[PDB]
């Protein structure tokens, strides 16, 4: 809830930090394959076109 | 793609850094040491030179020794 996402959200940044490390290191790519295959599917959707979305979404607000 | 000097199936950084294997359903998986998940199944750490194909100079490679596909 509010309290939880309000209080510790460092946890949660260190949790996609640490999967965009395992993500883009190539030698150990499928380590976020095997040991959690939802995760490795959020950071492939992200990377096949999520990424541009977020800069578009940014950069129409910057002009 | 990912270097492999020796040709042997493992690549440079794991064999120079560690890595171990595991199963998960029925397949195995060579993956990299990661202390948190392969120390709590007690799991061996291996290192090994990235460019002998056989560290120890016998006639089976590092990648067989580690993961059964040897004569038994
Ligand atoms: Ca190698
Ligand atoms: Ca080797």
């Amino acid at each position: 809830d509010i309290n939880f996402i309000k209080e510790n959200l460092t946890e949660f940044q260190h949790a996609f930090s640490l999967a965009f490390s395992y993500y883009f290191a190539p030698d150990h790519r499928t380590v976020l394959e095997l040991y959690a295959p939802d995760m490795f599917e959020y950071m492939n959707k992200l990377e096949k076109g999520g990424f541009e979305k977020i800069s578009e979404s940014l950069k129409k607000e910057g002009v | 793609t990912v270097p492999d000097r020796d040709n042997d199936g493992i690549p440079d950084s794991l064999e120079v850094e560690g890595y171990t294997v595991d199963v998960k359903n029925k397949r195995t998986f060579l993956s990299p040491w990661i202390s948190n998940i392969h120390e709590k199944k007690g799991l061996t750490k291996y290192k090994s030179s990235p460019e002998k194909w056989s560290t120890a100079s016998d006639p089976y490679s590092d990648f067989e020794k580690v993961t059964g596909r040897i004569d038994k």
